[PDB]
């Protein structure tokens, strides 16, 4: 159906390498 | 000058060596795992498994390793039985030479954290001396402990990148690895529930995530800082000994009686499907199925099949054990050939006898053989004695429906004596003696090896907390330097 | 303003007190030395602590040894750790105003 | 520090508390009589688990 | 009868045991 | 470059020597008879 | 007080209870 | 829904939870009283 | 037979009368 | 003092030794996290002992 | 002349070794009962131990390991009859009677006997009080109890305690068949004694190790301890060696009571109501678990 | 002290946190925008599995 | 080829005590 | 504030010492006396066991309990509020609700006891090794009353807090488990027999080698935590140990580490027994014995005799100990003598 996890993975890896800029 | 018992102390100030340490200990489980994975893989029998499986010739690490999905081998045999499979590089070989050579590889980086020991992240540039950020540390780990968490149970357990976990039937009949779906509500506090494993490892990766961003965030407060003694090493080994023999009273309590994650097919029944005889109900159940649908009491014993009723044997349950009995099950009783039937015993006036069966408890048990109702109607006696029931004088015969001998009598007191002793350990089986010269002193699961194993490795870290907890609070004294004097301290006199 | 084992007595031998402050200037510790006072030359009631009173206030050490020889107690070491600087200037006060009433010198070394 | 308030008002109360019979209702005791019903010999044991409370009163109206 | 029950005897007390003596010749060096 | 501070050697005399000489062999004469069965 | 406690969680159910034993050798 | 189970725990619970909060309600007050 | 009896009758006569001689004579050098 | 690449990149983590918060910090925090896993324990091992029996949480091997 | 030499060799308190005056006798004795306890552990042939032939093998030669080998007590045909090796016929017909016990037992006990006099000729030279020899004796009444008072009251050798692991498993496990050993007050004495001397040991032994901080000797016994203890004479010794003492005591002659048949004051509620029903109490437990090892005892 | 030798742990010295810098407001800021933004990808990914 | 077992160690534990009884360490003198 | 006149009112002087530690300690240690003494003078195990053991049924102190659940209850926590009680005190009296009671609340008291040993050497400042001491009781309690019911079928099969109910524990683990043969067990008999001779000993040599005998012996000053253990000398004792049995202690402080370490190392060996007789991995049988006795019928030992004895405990004592699973047991099969 709706591909929510195609783009959850998206916004996660996003969200992932600044907690690691700000680390 | 150091004692022999305290030789490792000399890494408790020096990080580098510590991580040394660490990396031989995290080489010795992981070439202890690809080595039990290769000697089990050099004496194991995947021909039969619906009267030899993997729980009945001892095999320890093969069912962690069928649990998570790695079912099939690369000389070409399943666990299931298909033999003929393309199972990948991810056999069971597979994952006992990636273990190979993961020991290898973090015997090299111990070594080499042991010779370059002095980097500067474990110094710091004020003071001289070596110093650790325990917090923080705490902070990073628990974020990765809750990434790897989720990725478990979100791409594994799911099958949504992976194989799920093992699942079976209530009655252990047919399992395979399947995909899971996760379990939200209150089914998923269920522990014979494999989606609440499913829910857990994505809700508590979550809980880990937001835990570890928040120490990275939020230093420590004062008060429990000084008391419960960070900058000392040893609370962190304190409260991980804890945790860790909390960890394993847990697996201990979930191996022995049983959840979704220690499955019979893998690691056998518990001792409380014999206690509740929760086979003998479904078989029962099957047969009175078979026999209200107008069949005979050979069509309706037929039906039943020989893993059903190899699960109602007492020499499968693992409270039937010893502590220096050694070996696997087929030591214990031989390798299970045939169900030989279901063994009907007659009074000589037609009357059904039932033989009572014999508890986990008894080492021993006398044969005796009531009614319907429970009047003592038969018995072998003990040696010589005055035989008022006897076997004789009742004339007890035994009929087989189903199995291997299927409508066969036995009117010959001394097989109906053999056949009654047999009677008593649930249904009656046909054994190799010979091919692994068992003798028939019952031995015990690997359900209950761990479960021993476990039990008194966290009643022995029990103490191990207890001492770590006196030697990180009491270190003052222990010592005779406070904690937080600094050490060098010029004299002034008076 | 004196030293005390038992609460209420009033120990009447002085004892060598030895300073070690840290070079960090924060943590400090006072290695005192009873020779053959009055709490070891007999009186039955159960020592709980080397007290230091005062009229700031009072202060407690709870490392404090006996010497024995031969079975006969002879001497007593009572080592205080100062470990603050809001302390160690309670400590030199308390030292002055001891020392001010049974007489010690102050050898700074 | 003379302390005689109320001594014997509680060994009169311990005295009237197994001598009237009542701990036999409170704490579950059965009397000399009331061990076994009038017409059988066996044990009442508590047998499966939820039905326990329901069970020993299902002995307790044989009486 | 175990025939390697007398192999996990063996190396109940040759493997400690070696340990100790090996640990006391070694602060015999150094003393 | 400096040869690691942080090493203090080992220490074991004759007397834990003949302490643990004793316990690792009466260990093996209870534990035999169960090891052999 | 730091003597009443000790006196109302002993003191009373020791009598209660030699009451209950003393009244008990007289049953049957 | 809720269960007599479930009504039970809550009633076990919340009567520990007020054991718990007595005991340290009466110490705290105890304290405050006798400050030496 | 009778060789073991008066053997063990002289050596224990022997041993009990060396006992006997410590406590009774040779109590002083 | 080996000042290599890696130990360069996670330098500013091992940076804060012995950092402290002033006083309480977030210890009632804490305290009812404690709580709450303590409760969240208490309803694990009464399901797992059948001691609270939920509607359709079957505690056996189905 | 010489046999100075020799008199103060034995009299001398500069030894390794001291030799004393009951050494004289302590020494071939002991090493007597020692030679022939390791002989008859080996090899021995099987005992009879009923007048029937079913005699019961308990060296390690023939078929046993340190737990389940023993030297088996003497038969039933001699009973409290002296049994050396020359009033046997046979030395075959010694060893299948049982003659070795009867052998180790004598000799043992007599140097167990003049070990507590070597001891207390030790504390005497040394000009010391005898509690060292007080206390031993407690394990000398338990080995003489046992060995020797107790096949004296049952009237024969066999019922004594065999020497061996599971040997003295089966003198307990015949003992609380026939007599209720447990159920017996001086035996709950001596297992208060035990399990306080065992207590005892701990909490001593830890009180003292948390407040002894160094000690040094010459080359006078300095030593100094952390001192200051908990808040609101010193024979704390002789409480602590005269509790498991008299705890051990009180077993030794309660086994020697009851080997001559004098059962103490059972506490058996029998209690029956009026139906003539049988309202079972925790001592008929017990009762059926000992009717249960006599039958089987025959 | 019996004639052995131990060994404990070297602890750094205890200092009160100063409040930030704001080189560490946006890197905690930044922090807890890249968790926030995390989590909220780990929640479609559960909704996604489930 | 156990019973030399249970006797090879009775007798290393019966060499032990001869070599605990005479060959003790001297006391350490200062 | 808040928390500071709250931890210096525990940790003030009185008659006892109440710490942080006491509150634990002291609701669950009087629940736990006050349940075995109201178990044992009103609560029955008529329902449970099919017994009568209180001072209410005319049991005297050597014959009541407070009696394990039965079979039936599992290992339910038998709750007041419960599945199984559902509020009523009486039930849950009959049900063996104080058994689970007195356990738990043992359990909880032993925590806040070996914490109160803690508190207590933090203050004073000395090592605290009495608490590690007491970790050997609190291992055999969780062993024996708790990790072994929770192996086995029930709490039924549990020690049932009476004197008498122990001496059937005992025979219990006799007939079905061959406990004296287990190693562990030789292990714990080994420790509590040397340390009741180590005390012994150590008690009988410092009251004879004294500093001050019985002329001049002016008493010195005496240290409460001293423990009286430097009024005798070390070189004496060990002077006459050296000569008596050849070897000797030459410590104060590793006599006493020896002394807490023989009785606790004991205990603990035992617990791992216990543990391991648990889910019934017991060592009751020798496998070469057992071939060497069904070869040939006179092969008879001591392990043999002793294998017949514990038949014996099992069918006899088993109709009546264990109600529940309805043992008929005739005369004919029951193991005798002569037969
Ligand atoms: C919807 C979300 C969700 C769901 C469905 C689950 C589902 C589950 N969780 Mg998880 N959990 C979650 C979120 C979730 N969790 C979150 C957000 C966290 C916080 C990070 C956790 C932390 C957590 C822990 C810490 C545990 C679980 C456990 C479980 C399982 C309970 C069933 C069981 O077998 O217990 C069996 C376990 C118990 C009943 C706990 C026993 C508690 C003991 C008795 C405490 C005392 C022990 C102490 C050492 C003394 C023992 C003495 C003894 C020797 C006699 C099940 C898979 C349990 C598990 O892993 O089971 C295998 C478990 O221990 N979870
Ligand atoms: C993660 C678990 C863990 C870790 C990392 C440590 C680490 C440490 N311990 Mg602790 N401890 C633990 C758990 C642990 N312990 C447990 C469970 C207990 C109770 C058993 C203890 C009881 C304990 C005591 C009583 C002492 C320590 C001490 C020490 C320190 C020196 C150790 C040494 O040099 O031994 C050297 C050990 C040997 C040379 C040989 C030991 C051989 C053993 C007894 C048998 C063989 C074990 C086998 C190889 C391992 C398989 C393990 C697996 C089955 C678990 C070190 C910091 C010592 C101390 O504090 O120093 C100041 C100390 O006195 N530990
Ligand atoms: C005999 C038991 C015992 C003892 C004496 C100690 C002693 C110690 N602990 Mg350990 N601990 C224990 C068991 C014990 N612990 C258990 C079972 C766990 C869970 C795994 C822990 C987890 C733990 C951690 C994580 C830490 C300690 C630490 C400490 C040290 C400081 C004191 C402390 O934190 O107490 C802890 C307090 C208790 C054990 C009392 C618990 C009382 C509970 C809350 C009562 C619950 C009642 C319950 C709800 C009723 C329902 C029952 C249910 C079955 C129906 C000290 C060495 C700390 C330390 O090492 O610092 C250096 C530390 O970090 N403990
Ligand atoms: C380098 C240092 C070595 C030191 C070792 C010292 C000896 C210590 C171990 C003693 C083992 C005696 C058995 C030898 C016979 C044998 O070989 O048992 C084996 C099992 O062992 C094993 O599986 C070892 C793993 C044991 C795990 C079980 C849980 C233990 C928990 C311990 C808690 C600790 C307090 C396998 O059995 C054998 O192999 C079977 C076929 O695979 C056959 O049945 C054989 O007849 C025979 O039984
Ligand atoms: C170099 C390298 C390599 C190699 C590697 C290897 C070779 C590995 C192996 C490894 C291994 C091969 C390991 C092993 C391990 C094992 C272990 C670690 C074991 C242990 C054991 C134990 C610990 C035991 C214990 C015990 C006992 C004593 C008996 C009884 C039981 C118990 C448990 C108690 C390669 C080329 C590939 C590549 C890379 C590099
Ligand atoms: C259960 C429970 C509870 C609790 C209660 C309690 C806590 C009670 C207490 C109780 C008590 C607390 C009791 C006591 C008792 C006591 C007694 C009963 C005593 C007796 C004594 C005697 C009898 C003595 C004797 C003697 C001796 C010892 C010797 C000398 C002589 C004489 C005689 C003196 C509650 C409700 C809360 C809740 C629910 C549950
Ligand atoms: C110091 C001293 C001395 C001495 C030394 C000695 C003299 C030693 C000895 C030693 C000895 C002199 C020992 C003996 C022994 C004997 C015996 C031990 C007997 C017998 C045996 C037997 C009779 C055996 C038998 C048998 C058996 C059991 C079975 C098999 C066969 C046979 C026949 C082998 C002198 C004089 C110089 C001086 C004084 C003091
Ligand atoms: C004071 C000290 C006195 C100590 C005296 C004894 C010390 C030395 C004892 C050595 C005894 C050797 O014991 C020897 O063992 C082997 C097996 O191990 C036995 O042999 C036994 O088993 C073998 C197989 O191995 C069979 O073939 C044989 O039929 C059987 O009797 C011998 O019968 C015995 O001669
Ligand atoms: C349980 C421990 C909770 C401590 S909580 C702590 O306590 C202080 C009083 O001591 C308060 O002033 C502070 O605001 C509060 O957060
Ligand atoms: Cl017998
Ligand atoms: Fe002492």
């Amino acid at each position: 159906a709706a591909a929510a996890a195609a783009a959850a993975a998206a916004a996660a890896a996003a969200a992932a390498a600044a907690a690691a800029a700000a680390a | 000058g150091l004692p022999w018992y305290r030789v490792h102390t000399v890494l408790i100030n020096d990080p580098g060596r510590l991580i040394a340490a660490h990396l031989m200990h995290t080489a010795l489980v992981a070439g202890w795992a690809g080595s039990m994975a290769l000697y089990e893989l050099a004496t194991f029998d995947p021909s039969d498994p619906v009267l030899n499986p993997m729980w009945r010739q001892g095999m320890f690490v093969l069912p962690f390793m069928a649990r998570l999905g790695v079912t099939g081998s690369w000389s070409g045999w399943s666990i299931t039985g298909e033999t003929g499979i393309d199972p990948g590089f991810w056999s069971f070989e597979g994952v006992a030479l990636a273990h190979i050579v993961l020991s290898g590889l973090l015997f090299l980086a111990a070594c080499w954290h042991w010779v370059y020991w002095d980097l500067e992240l474990f110094r710091d540039p004020r003071t001289g001396e070596p110093a650790l950020d325990l917090p923080k540390m705490f902070g990073i780990h628990l974020f990765l402990a809750g990434l790897l968490c989720f990725g478990f149970g979100a791409f594994h357990l799911t099958g949504l990148f992976g194989p799920g976990m093992w699942v079976s039937d209530p009655y252990g009949l047919t399992g395979s690895v399947q995909p899971v779906a996760p379990e939200w509500g209150p089914d998923g506090f269920n522990p014979y529930n494999p989606g609440g494993v499913v829910a857990h490892h994505i809700a508590a990766g979550i809980v880990g995530i937001i835990a570890g961003l928040f120490h990275i965030l939020v230093r420590p407060p004062q008060r429990l800082y000084k008391a419960l003694r960070m900058g000392n090493i040893e609370t962190v080994l304190s409260s991980s000994i804890a945790a860790v023999f909390f960890a394993a009273f847990v697996v201990a309590g979930t191996m022995w009686y049983g959840s979704a994650t220690t499955p019979i097919e893998l690691f056998g029944p518990t001792r409380y499907q014999w206690d509740s005889s929760y086979f003998q109900q479904e078989i029962n159940r099957r047969v009175q199925a078979s026999l209200a649908s107008g069949a005979t009491l050979e069509e309706a014993w037929s039906a039943i099949p020989e893993k059903l009723a190899f699960y109602d044997y007492i020499g499968n349950n693992p409270a039937k054990g010893g502590l220096f009995r050694t070996g696997p099950m087929n030591k214990g009783d031989g390798i299970a050939q045939a169900w030989k039937g279901h063994a009907v015993f007659r009074n000589k006036e037609g009357e059904e006898l039932f033989v009572r069966r014999m508890p986990a408890f008894f080492e021993s048990f006398p044969v005796i053989l009531t009614d319907k109702n429970g009047v003592v109607k038969a018995d072998i006696p003990f040696r010589r004695a005055e035989s008022k029931y006897s076997f004789e004088q009742q004339g007890v015969t035994v009929s087989f429906y189903g199995g291997e001998l299927n409508g066969q009598t036995f009117t010959d007191p001394p097989t109906v004596k053999s056949y009654a002793r047999k009677a008593i350990f649930g249904e009656i089986f046909e054994f190799d003696t010979e091919t692994l010269n068992s003798d028939g002193i019952f031995r015990t699961s690997p359900r209950g090896w761990f479960t021993f194993a476990h039990a008194v490795f966290a009643l022995l870290f029990f103490f191990g907390h207890i001492w770590h907890g006196a030697r990180t609070l009491f270190r003052d004294v222990f010592s005779g330097i406070d904690p937080e004097l600094s050490p060098e301290q010029v004299e002034w006199g008076f | 303003a004196e030293i005390q084992f038992i609460r209420g007595i009033n120990e009447e031998v002085v004892p060598d007190v030895r300073l070690t402050r840290a070079r960090d200037g924060s943590s400090g510790q006072a290695m005192f030395y009873f020779d053959n006072p009055k709490i070891v030359q007999e009186g039955n009631l159960e020592v709980t602590g080397m007290y230091m009173v005062d009229e700031e206030g009072e202060i407690v050490t709870r490392d404090v040894n006996a010497k024995f020889i031969n079975g006969q107690p002879v001497a007593i070491e009572a080592t205080y750790t100062m470990r603050s600087p809001q302390e160690w200037d309670r400590f030199i006060r308390f030292m002055d105003r001891y020392a001010a009433s049974h007489g010690l010198g102050f050898q700074k070394s | 520090v003379i302390h005689s308030i109320t001594i014997p008002a509680l060994f009169i109360a311990g005295w009237l508390f197994v001598s009237t019979g009542l701990a036999y209702d409170v704490f579950g005791t059965p009397r000399p009589d009331s061990y076994y019903a009038q017409e059988q010999r066996s044990i009442p044991l508590v047998t499966d688990r939820f039905e326990a409370k329901q069970q020993v009163e299902t002995f307790l109206e044989q009486l | 009868v175990n025939q390697l029950g007398f192999i996990a005897t063996a190396l109940f007390v040759l493997v400690p045991s070696v340990f100790l003596i090996i640990l006391y010749v070694q602060t015999e060096s150094q003393q | 470059m400096e040869p690691n501070p942080n090493r203090q050697p080992v220490e074991l005399n004759r007397t834990s020597l003949y302490l643990g000489l004793l316990l690792i062999l009466v260990l093996a004469l209870l534990f035999s008879s169960y090891f052999f069965n | 007080t730091v003597r009443w406690v000790a006196v109302h969680t002993l003191a009373v159910p020791t009598i209660f209870f030699l009451g209950a034993i003393a009244a008990m050798q007289f049953i049957q | 829904t809720i269960t007599p189970s479930l009504k039970g725990f809550f009633i076990g619970l919340l009567s520990g939870a007020v054991v718990l909060g007595l005991t340290f309600a009466v110490l705290i007050a105890i304290s405050q009283i006798d400050k030496v | 037979m009778e060789t073991l009896k008066i053997t063990v009758y002289i050596v224990v006569t022997f041993f009990v009368l060396l006992f006997v001689f410590g406590f009774l004579s040779g109590d002083p050098a | 003092a080996r000042r290599t690449w890696l130990g360069d990149i996670l330098r500013p983590l091992n940076s804060e030794y012995g950092k402290v918060a002033p006083g309480w910090g977030t210890t009632p925090l804490m305290a009812v996290f404690m709580g709450l896993f303590l409760v969240f324990l208490l309803i694990i091992l009464e399901i797992y002992n059948s001691t609270l029996i939920l509607d359709g949480v079957n505690v056996s091997w189905k | 002349n010489l046999w100075e030499r020799f008199c103060n060799w034995v009299t001398s308190t500069d030894n390794r070794l001291y030799v004393g005056w009951f050494g004289v006798i302590m020494i071939p004795t002991l090493l007597a009962a020692t030679i022939c306890f390791v002989i008859a552990f080996i090899a021995a042939p099987p005992v009879d131990i009923d007048g029937i032939r079913e005699p019961v093998s308990g060296s390690l030669l023939y078929g046993n390991n340190i737990i389940t080998g023993a030297v088996v007590p003497s038969s039933n045909a001699i009973g409290l009859h002296f049994y050396p090796i020359w009033e046997a016929a046979s030395l075959d017909e010694w060893l299948y009677n049982g003659g070795p016990y009867q052998l180790i037992i004598f000799h043992f006990l007599l140097g167990a006997s003049c070990y507590m006099g070597r001891q207390w000729e030790l504390s005497y030279r040394l000009g010391m009080r005898p509690w060292i020899c007080v206390a031993y004796s407690a394990p000398l009444a338990s080995a003489f109890a046992v060995f020797l008072i107790y096949p004296i009251g049952q009237g024969s050798f066999s019922d004594g305690m065999p020497l061996g692991i599971s040997g003295t498993f089966n003198f307990m496990i015949v003992f609380q068949a026939e007599h209720n050993i447990l159920m017996h007050p001086f035996h709950q004495l001596g297992v208060a004694g035990v399990f306080g001397g065992a207590l005892f040991c701990a909490m001593h032994g830890s009180l003292v190790t948390s407040s002894l901080i160094r000690e040094t000797t010459e080359t006078n016994i300095v030593a100094a301890h952390g001192y200051f203890g908990r808040l609101i004479s010193r024979s704390l010794h002789f409480f602590l060696a005269a509790w498991r003492v008299v705890g051990v005591w009180f077993a030794a002659l309660g086994i020697s009571t009851m080997a001559f048949n004098l059962n103490g004051f059972n506490f058996n509620h029998s209690v029956i109501d009026a139906k003539g029903n049988v309202i079972n109490t925790w001592a008929d437990i017990i009762n059926r678990a000992n009717l249960g090892m006599e039958v089987m005892h025959e | 002290e019996g004639g052995r030798l131990n060994n404990f742990a070297i602890e750094p010295k205890v200092y009160q946190a100063q409040p930030w810098t704001p080189q560490q407001k946006v890197r905690a800021a930044l922090l807890v925008g890249g968790g926030l933004l995390l989590v909220a990808g780990l929640v479609a990914i559960a909704v996604g599995v489930s | 080829m156990e019973t030399i077992t249970y006797v090879f160690i009775f007798a290393c534990i019966i060499a032990l005590f001869f070599f605990a009884i005479f060959f003790r360490e001297p006391p350490r003198i200062t | 504030g808040w928390f500071d006149i709250l931890d210096d009112w525990l940790k003030r002087d009185r008659f006892v010492f109440v710490g942080w530690s006491g509150i634990l300690l002291f609701p669950c240690a009087y629940l736990a006396l006050g349940g075995w003494l109201t178990g044992t003078t009103f609560v029955t195990s008529w329902y449970t066991h099919g017994l009568a053991s209180s001072y209410l049924e005319g049991c005297n102190f050597l014959t009541v309990a407070v009696s394990t659940p039965a079979n039936s209850m599992g290992h339910s926590l038998l709750l007041l509020w419960g599945p199984e009680a559902q509020g009523d005190f009486t039930r849950w009296c009959q049900l063996g609700g104080l058994w689970t009671f007195i356990a738990l609340h043992g359990a909880f008291g032993l925590i806040g006891f070996m914490l109160r040993q803690f508190e207590i050497a933090r203050l004073v400042g000395v090592r605290p090794y009495n608490a590690i001491a007491f970790s050997a009781p609190i291992a055999v309690f969780v062993s024996v009353f708790l990790i072994y019911p929770l192996g086995q079928s029930s709490w039924f099969f549990a020690p049932s807090f009476g004197v008498a109910a122990i001496f059937r524990f005992l025979l219990f683990f006799q007939g079905f488990h061959n406990w004296t043969l287990n190693p562990f067990h030789m292990m714990g008999v080994a420790g509590v027999l040397g340390g009741a001779l180590l005390c012994a000993i150590h008690g009988a040599t410092v009251e004879n080698t004294l500093f001050q005998d019985g002329e001049g012996a002016s008493t010195f000053r005496a240290f409460n935590p001293t423990q009286a253990e430097e009024t005798y000398s070390m070189v004496t004792a060990n002077r006459f140990w050296s000569q008596i049995f050849g070897i000797a202690f030459s410590n104060k402080r590793w006599l006493h580490f020896f002394m807490l370490f023989v009785p606790v190392t004991g205990l603990w060996m035992s617990a791992i027994g216990v543990v391991g007789l648990a889910l019934n991995l017991r060592s009751y049988d020798f496998i070469s014995q057992e071939i060497r006795a069904a070869e040939d019928p006179e092969f008879e030992t001591f392990y043999t005799k002793n294998l017949l004895l514990n038949e014996g405990i099992r069918a006899w004592m088993a109709p009546q100990d264990q109600p529940h699973e309805n043992f008929v047991f005739p005369e004919e099969v029951l193991p005798r003598g002569n037969a």
